[PDB]
RNA sequence: GCCUGGUGUCUUGGGU
């Protein structure tokens, strides 16, 4: 089955549903339900699907590198000023963005 | 500045690291920068007015950094997709398919020139494929001179046997082509092709000579064979057109049936879709399959000698859809992922009546570019084109 | 601004020899002849003539770049004959054929006059 | 001015293709070649040159 | 630990096929004569059959291959895909060895069985990504090359070395040295702005 | 007039061009690969129509949305002694040997655009600087220097050419020497170098 | 005269020939639409000529109905950059920049609308003899 | 052994068949006549007055293209090889032109027939602008209206077409061989039937068609080359063919000289 | 030097008979800005 | 000229709308930032006085 | 002085794909299950169906840099009409007596099928093929 | 601007045939026939005369600037 | 008798 809209926690508990394999394309919700390591795999799956769709192929290590940066703090750091410049990096580096 | 000084060469926008590679200067008359043609691809350069930038290192330390890290042969394989980003292109790629056809033969007098055109040639003329009644070499033998020894590559296209009736696949043993037309699948930029293989076995220096050797042989041979294209090559014969016209005529009838069913409540609803979405979806699938079917008919009728077919088959420019649109049917025009909208009240143009959902009303261009477009079709084509 | 002088196609600089012969010692009895300030016009004429001689085993030429009026010819002969001598023979043959050819045109021309 | 800036020893012009150049070569117009320069240090091995 | 320019799609041959086709390809039976190695490819064929001590190695070989296939099919590559980007392409290295040493011939090979099994097993300890004797490093070093070791063992299996590739003593020692040298060359270089 | 634009790649004198049997040589050779993916079929038809037009002596009417067909133009052309699709046998100029393929050949209207190379070529060794930044000035008309932008910076990082990047942005541009105080770290030092 | 608002309420035939029904099978020429959704049409107006939908720049293109649509846009831009003879009094005007082609020729393939744009009287280009061929590889 | 058969002839074009030679020799003769047969042509224009509507170098450019009688040019030296100080009578011809329109109405057309030879290497027949008849005004150079004057001095020099196309004595050179394609050097493009769709050569009746049974003679070579040399009147057609052969001889002779001197 | 910027005619070489102006006269080798093509040439003083 | 800007992406003022037929040219429009916003009157257009 | 010799009847001549090459299949008149598949140049050596062809395979024509043959010397090829030189690229040690030998003459391909006793000597690096009549 | 001296493509002189061409058009000959009478047989030469535009007649109308 | 300075801020139109 596939749904419009999400409620990952409640749907997992429903008898009949294989509770060990249910997947959502909102990784923000995955983080709240399954934790940071599951978010890593889900983030990778969603990026790869985008790139591979128009037949392109990017070697694993590049997409892997991007998602480790996005999950190293334990929460999702967006690639915007609100994420990037909340780091303990030097002021000259941060002000250049 | 003098011969063999390294300089950094660069075209904007610098989207990835092979936008900046080190080249060796050769001073020449006339005011343009000259590039060997096989580097146009990584720069995404062409010669329609593009400009490029050159930077000269100013010390002993940076000259060495350029030649040992940034130099062109080191950049042949890119880390982006573990495959080459440079291959044989355009004229040389079109020509190398023609030259390595099974029935290309070259007499002795021309063969001697071609061997001498290879800078890396060892001076040993190879024995002709035919000794009697007249010495004749095949194209595959002379191309093989440009490939260094010790190179083995095997590829199977469509489960071919070692007897290769269709002259497809590829087999290379000790740097000599046993069988197989050489096309985009072997000397293009694809992974696992010829260029990738020479790089692993021989290193970047030898692999850089491979580009130069192949180019000098093929462009000479192609100069004396010639190649052209004309208006004749877009024209399918009268028998094929009636097939073409029938498949489009029958597709317009099926679209009529769909309109009838949807208006008489006899149409199946697709999951997740309203009636009008389902209706619009089914019509679009029918019309795109109609053009592909008509395109397939036009393609198969074209003889092997037809010049449009030779470029499509080589992979050097063009694809199936281009044969289809020049000769058979331009097909459905799309805007914002949907058919042409009713920008007038309930109609697409003031030359139609309201509530007309037929193919011609909502942007199906029946004619080919050869035949010429009608005025209604023309505007719709300009709408789709503008969006691009 | 960077166009070269057009007269440089045929006028020889004083420090530049019209003709230069070097050996190709990698194989026996092979020379490289570099022709300065010449074209396909001269080169193709010599090449075919040479190829019909029985003692020439290899002859070829290339114009390496059309923006420079030169070409280089490679000539290998069998052990008996010396390549440079064979080139002289090819030259004299063609001068003779053109002398004959000029004569026969003159005769035919007066008849139509 | 700091993350990027204008620089000396640069040049720019229209490009053309040439099949009779090696892969790693670039043909450079004479006029450009007389304006750009490289500072070569004088040693015992090149002083005569 | 690898550089992106140095990998190519290679097939890992212990993943596809049925258990029967697998067993046909990899198993050596020194008891049942018709399921042993063909006699015309080895010189020492007489001293082979019946040897229980040589059968202990070949059993340990096949048991190792069974572990790999079970690990890869149930944990690593659940969907059965067996073509994957991997370092240093063994197929090309072998067919080059066939050319240098003219490895045509039915001339029975002088390459003994214990040289093969011990040769390959010793190779997998020299594929150094990280050096140092610390206990954690050795675990990390073994983990980094787990997939590649399976790839090597799937190719340099006893039956394939002898029946299919037909290597002799000179060529096989060369193949081991080349794999060892090229794997080192395929490591990413420190300082790379990845 | 069909969006098929190009720059001159080389020039050839009269006798090196390919020629037709009548001794007509082209003024200009464009590339066959420009046609199939761009699908400028009108360019070919214009060539065909203009061939007919120059033989019979009039300017063909090429207005869009008329009854003129390719076959009608082709019929006229064959009746004048030329192959009906516009092809002609041609001969290689270097050797005199025939080309194995025949070449589409005929008049086409070409237009000279304003972009000429001697209006674009530019080089700078050293030269004038801005008063404010002491960096090279902007623009061809002022002997300016090319911009080493943010994206070119990134490419040199990817190459790992750290030494080259340092030199470009200092010695080859606006390098300056300052004095600092080892205690307070400010550029407040007053340095008279002849008095030391 | 009709404007955009009144155009919404009228029914326009594309050419005079479409005003009357007809009695072909020429495999080269273009297919005319069937128009079988309405049984009988009641036309109120007719286009004077459909080629007048183009503007000044696009009217210089011979056969625009045979081109992929972006090429007509690209030529409409480039046409404004092509040297010709911008006026006949160039010797007495002192403009910042002016370009005059030495030997303008009128094109062998023209359109009817060019008569009024004066293009044959002030042409901007030359008829080159063109071979489409792969020659030395200096035209890739 | 080379044979020639002249099919037609007149002052400014010779049509001829060339036979029993190699393809390369026929082609080298074609190239030599276009590119290396010397002629005489204006190469320096001194404008003392030009008040016409045409730009100075525009008029000068047209002057360079005017064909001049070049019959005795072989005895004349190149300017670059003459031992003299500036020009003189041995290396140049001087021409002068002066036109003017008096009257407030009408247009004075300046024609190439107003070019007056002033000096020249007497008594060699060189330097007069070529004329068809005696009442032929010749080539249009300029047009003048009331008070506009053109007074120029032109220096004509010996040159070859390699330097600039104005020195070429030929126009087109028609050239073909093997009208029925017996050698199979071309592979014909066709839609339905190759023979009906390709026109016949204008020399189709000078050779016999291939017989319907006939096998392919893989030893046959090209052997008959029909060519027509048109000229601009700067040289007569018979002179161009003769001097083409002569010029090609000295070039080969010069190569032969250098080998016997380099030892 | 007394001959800079004065008009000059060339009496030997490939540019014999052409007008020019002395642009730079450092020593032995002059720089004449030729009138006829837009080029400034290096030339010896004997010419 | 339509004075909408360069601020505001989308497509609606830039698209060739159906009602442009016969009033502005379907082909003539600049490349780049002004694309689709600057238009040109068809040959037979007029403007009400 | 040769490695193989036999006479073949031509069963099929496939033109189709090319104008100058045809594929021929033949079976030995004297020994069935010995089959020959061979590409040949049409214009130089036209063959028809049911033609009898003597096919010899040698590893040398003597009774590295190719030279135009002198008219004075003499080789095995003086008595044949059509000679080709090629590379053996597959030696199939097949089932009971199914042996196939694949040779490439510059992309003109040959498959020779037959028995071990007839073809054991053909395990060579290079082969000439000589065709008579 | 004014009739070119030479055909661009082949070099045959055509600058002496412009006056003869205008006179033939007054006598009612068609363009193709007029070119035929002048012996301009190759179509490279024909384009030169058929498509030239004579602008110099317009520039002369601007009353001389001395 | 060596050194040797010619603007900026915008706007608009273009090129890839
Ligand atoms: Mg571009
Ligand atoms: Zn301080
Ligand atoms: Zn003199
Ligand atoms: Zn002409």
């Amino acid at each position: 089955l596939e749904t419009d809209g999400i409620n990952l926690a409640e749907v997992m508990a429903v008898p009949g549903v294989d509770s060990s394999r249910t997947y959502s394309n909102s990784f923000v919700e995955i983080l709240s339900v399954l934790g940071i390591e599951a978010t890593r795999s889900s983030l990778y799956k969603e990026i790869l699907n985008v790139i591979a769709f128009d037949g392109s192929y990017v070697n694993y290590r590049h997409m892997a590198l991007l998602v480790d940066v996005m999950t190293s703090r334990g929460y999702l750091m967006a690639i915007t000023r609100h994420g990037i410049n909340r780091a303990d990096t030097g002021a000259l580096m941060r002000c250049s963005f | 500045l003098m011969d063999d000084d390294p300089v950094l060469f660069n075209r904007q926008p610098s989207l990835h690291k092979m936008s900046m590679m080190a080249h060796r200067v050769k001073v020449m008359p006339y005011s343009t920068f000259r590039l060997n043609l096989s580097v146009t691809s990584p720069y995404n350069a062409d010669f329609d007015g593009d400009e490029m930038n050159l930077h000269v290192p100013q010390s002993e330390e940076t000259r060495a950094e350029l030649s040992q890290l940034c130099a062109v042969p080191l950049q042949i394989v890119s880390p982006q997709s573990n495959k080459p980003v440079m291959g044989i292109v355009q004229d040389t790629l079109c020509g190398v398919r023609k030259m390595t056809l099974r029935d290309t033969f070259i007499e002795y007098e021309q063969v001697m020139n071609m061997l001498f055109w290879v800078p890396s040639w060892d001076g040993v003329v190879p024995q002709p494929a035919i000794l009697k009644p007249k010495p004749l070499w095949t194209g595959k033998q002379l191309l093989s001179i440009a490939i260094p020894s010790g190179i083995h590559l095997q590829r199977t296209d469509g489960g071919n046997s070692l007897l290769s009736p269709k002259d497809n696949g590829m087999l290379i043993v000790d740097g000599k082509v046993m069988f197989g037309v050489v096309d985009k699948k072997t000397v293009g930029s694809g992974g696992g092709g010829l260029i990738h293989t020479v790089m692993r076995e021989k290193g970047p220096k030898i692999c850089a000579e491979l580009f130069g050797n192949i180019q000098k042989v093929v462009n000479y041979w192609l100069l004396h064979n010639g190649f052209s294209i004309g208006i004749g090559d877009a024209i399918a014969d009268a028998s094929t057109m009636k097939e073409i016209t029938h498949a489009i005529s029958s597709a317009k009838e099926q679209v009529q049936e769909i309109i009838y069913k949807a208006q008489h409540n006899e149409l199946e609803l697709k999951p997740g879709m309203t009636l009008r979405e389902s209706f619009e979806g089914e019509v679009s699938r029918t019309l795109n399959d109609a053009r592909d079917s008509a395109g397939r008919s036009a393609e198969m009728n074209l003889k092997d000698l037809n010049n449009v077919k030779q470029m499509v088959s080589a992979g050097s420019k063009g694809s199936f859809i281009n044969i289809a649109q020049m000769s058979a049917c331009v097909g459905q025009q799309m805007v914002e992922g949907k058919r042409i909208a009713f920008g007038f009240a309930d109609r697409s143009l003031p030359h139609f009546t309201k509530d007309d959902f037929s193919p011609e009303s909502k942007g199906f261009v029946e004619n080919s570019y050869l035949r010429g477009l009608t005025p209604q079709e023309f505007f719709f084509h300009a709408m789709a084109g503008r969006e691009g | 601004m960077n166009a070269p002088d057009r007269f440089e196609l045929f006028i020889l600089p004083d420090d530049v020899p019209k003709l230069k012969i070097t050996p190709d010692s990698r194989v026996p009895n092979c020379i490289i002849i570099k022709f300065e300030r010449e074209d396909h016009t001269l080169a193709n004429l010599l090449r075919e003539e040479l190829a019909l001689y029985p003692d020439v085993t290899f002859v070829a030429y290339k114009v390496e770049h059309p923006l420079f009026a030169n070409f280089v010819m490679r000539l290998q002969t069998e052990e008996g004959t010396r390549p440079k001598q064979a080139l002289e023979r090819a030259c004299a043959s063609i001068i003779n054929k053109l002398k004959t050819l000029d004569h026969k045109f003159n005769e035919e021309w007066n008849i139509k006059n | 001015n700091l993350m990027g800036k204008r620089v000396d020893f640069s040049a720019r012009t229209v490009i053309s293709g040439d099949p009779n150049l090696e892969l790693d070569q670039v043909g450079v117009p004479i006029s450009i070649a007389k304006t750009l320069s490289y500072p070569e240090t004088v040693t015992q091995y090149n002083i005569h040159r | 630990g690898l550089d992106g320019t140095q990998v190519e799609r290679q097939t890992i041959d212990t993943i596809p096929g049925s258990d029967k086709a697998f067993h046909k390809r990899y198993y050596v039976d020194l008891m049942d004569e018709k399921n042993s190695i063909k006699p015309d490819v080895i010189e020492y064929a007489a001293d082979i059959l019946g040897d229980v001590e040589l059968q202990k190695e070949l059993n340990s070989e096949y048991e190792q291959l069974v572990s790999d296939r079970k690990f890869l099919r149930e944990i690593v590559f659940v969907n059965g895909d067996h073509n994957w980007p991997l370092p240093v392409n063994l197929r090309r290295i072998i067919q080059n060895a066939q050319q240098i040493f003219h490895l045509d011939r039915a001339k029975a090979s002088d390459l003994t069985i214990p040289e093969i099994i011990h040769g390959v097993r010793d190779l997998c300890k020299k594929l150094f990504v990280l050096r140092g004797e610390n206990e954690l490093i050795k675990e990390a070093q073994q983990n980094a090359t787990s997939l590649f070791q399976c790839l090597v063992r799937a190719r340099l299996a006893t039956r394939r070395i002898l029946e299919e590739f037909r290597l002799n003593r000179d060529a096989f020692e060369w193949v081991l040295g080349t794999i060892e040298a090229q794997f080192q060359r395929s490591l990413v270089h420190p300082g790379e702005m990845v | 007039r069909h969006g098929q634009k190009g720059t001159i790649g080389v020039t050839y004198r009269h006798e090196d061009m390919p020629f037709s049997a009548e001794g007509i040589v082209p003024d200009l050779i464009i590339n066959p690969h420009a046609i199939p993916s761009r699908m400028t079929v009108a360019h070919l038809i214009e060539c065909l129509l203009s061939k007919v037009g120059s033989i019979r002596g009039y300017e063909g009417d090429a207005t869009p949305f008329t009854d003129l067909t390719v076959d009608a133009v082709s019929n006229l052309l064959r009746d004048n002694g030329y192959q009906s699709r516009g092809f002609e046998v041609m001969y290689n100029g270097h050797t005199g040997k025939k080309l194995m393929a025949q070449v589409f050949f005929g008049p086409t209207y070409y237009q000279r655009l304003r972009h000429m190379v001697d209006d674009k070529i530019h080089a700078r060794a050293r030269g004038p600087v801005q008063v404010l930044t002491r960096q090279p000035v902007e623009g061809r008309s002022r002997d300016g220097g090319l911009r080493f932008g943010e994206m070119e910076r990134d490419c040199m990082i990817a190459h790992g050419a750290a030494g080259f990047l340092k030199e470009r942005l200092m010695e080859a541009s606006d390098a300056f020497r300052v004095h600092v105080c080892g205690i307070c770290g400010l550029m407040s030092v007053i340095a008279n170098l002849k008095k030391n | 005269y009709v404007d955009g608002e009144e155009e919404e309420t009228i029914m326009i035939a594309m050419t005079p020939e479409d005003l009357q029904t007809r009695s072909l099978n020429d495999t080269a020429k273009r297919i005319k639409p069937e128009m079988s959704t309405s049984s009988h049409h009641t036309f109120t107006h007719c286009e004077i000529h459909p080629s007048m939908i183009l503007g000044v720049a696009a009217s210089i293109i011979p056969f625009p109905d045979h081109n992929q649509s972006p090429r007509n846009t690209y030529q409409s831009a480039m046409g404004k950059q092509a040297m010709g003879v911008f006026l006949t009094n160039y010797n007495v005007r002192m403009d910042t920049m002016a370009n005059i082609l030495y030997y303008p020729q009128k094109p062998l393939a023209k359109t009817q609308a060019m008569e009024y744009l004066k293009f044959r009287e002030l042409p901007a280009g030359q008829n080159a003899i063109v071979a489409i061929a792969c020659y030395s590889g200096y035209n890739q | 052994e080379p044979k020639v058969n002249i099919i037609n002839a007149q002052d400014d074009e010779v049509e001829l068949m060339l036979s029993d030679v190699n393809l390369s020799l026929a082609n080298s003769l074609r190239r030599t006549m276009l590119a290396e047969v010397p002629t005489l042509a204006i190469d320096l224009v001194e404008i003392k007055m030009n008040t016409s509507v045409l730009a100075d170098e525009f008029i000068s450019h047209r002057l360079g293209l005017i064909p001049l009688v070049s019959e005795d040019v072989e005895e004349m030296k190149y300017s670059r090889d003459c031992t003299c100080e500036d020009y003189c009578d041995e290396c140049s011809v001087v021409l002068e032109l002066s036109a003017r329109h008096e009257g407030e109405e009408g247009t004075t057309d300046v024609y190439s027939s107003s070019l007056i030879k002033v000096s020249g290497p007497g008594n060699l027949n060189v330097g007069e602008p070529v004329r068809r008849d005696d009442y032929d005004q010749g080539i249009l150079l300029c047009k003048l209206r009331n008070h506009q004057e053109l007074n120029i001095r032109c220096i004509a020099k010996k040159g070859i077409a390699k330097e600039h196309a104005k020195w070429s004595p030929c126009s087109a050179i028609a050239f073909e061989y093997d009208p029925h394609n017996k050698l199979k050097h071309t592979d014909f493009w066709f839609e339905v039937d190759a023979k009906k769709e390709w026109p016949d050569s204008k020399y189709a009746t000078w050779e016999e068609p291939p017989k319907p049974g006939e096998v392919f003679d893989y030893k046959a070579k090209p052997n008959r080359f029909y060519m027509t040399v048109e000229t601009t009147g700067s040289l007569k057609a018979n002179q161009v063919f003769s001097r083409g052969i002569k010029t090609l001889q000295e070039k080969l002779a010069n190569v032969l000289f250098e080998l016997e001197n380099s030892r | 030097d007394p001959t800079l910027n004065k008009t000059v005619k060339i009496r030997q070489g490939g540019y014999k008979g052409k007008i020019g102006i002395v642009k730079e006269a450092n020593g032995d080798r002059f720089r004449v800005e030729l009138h006829n093509p837009n080029k400034t040439i290096p030339i010896p003083c004997s010419f | 000229n339509t004075p909408i800007g360069r601020d505001g992406k989308l497509a609606k003022p830039r698209q060739l709308h159906n009602t442009h037929w016969g009033l502005v040219c379907p082909a003539e429009t600049p490349e780049g930032q002004a694309c689709g916003l600057v238009k040109n009157l068809s040959l037979l257009s007029g403007i009400s006085i | 002085s040769a490695l193989f010799d036999d006479i073949f009847t031509v069963q099929t001549v496939d033109n189709g794909r090319y104008n100058k090459v045809s594929r021929i299949i033949g079976i030995s008149t004297t020994n069935s299950a010995i089959k020959l598949t061979l590409d040949i140049n049409n214009e130089m050596f036209p063959v028809s169906q049911d033609d009898s062809l003597t096919v010899t395979l040698a590893n040398s024509l003597s009774l590295k840099s190719w030279r135009p043959p002198k008219p004075t010397d003499k080789s095995l090829a003086d008595d044949y009409d059509y000679v080709m030189f090629g590379t053996v690229y597959k030696f199939e040690e097949g089932d009971e007596d199914k042996i196939k030998v694949y040779v490439s003459f510059g992309g003109l391909l040959m498959c020779l099928e037959g028995g071990y006793k007839s073809l054991a000597s053909l395990k060579q690096d290079n082969l000439y093929i000589l065709i008579r009549r | 601007m004014i009739i070119p001296v030479r055909c661009f493509s082949c070099g045959k002189v055509v600058g002496d045939k412009w006056d003869a061409y205008l006179r033939l058009l007054e006598e009612g000959k068609q363009e193709g026939d007029a070119l035929d009478e002048l012996k301009l047989k190759r179509y490279c030469c024909r384009r030169m005369v058929l498509t030239h535009v004579d602008l110099i007649e317009k520039f002369l109308r601007y009353n001389p600037l001395e």
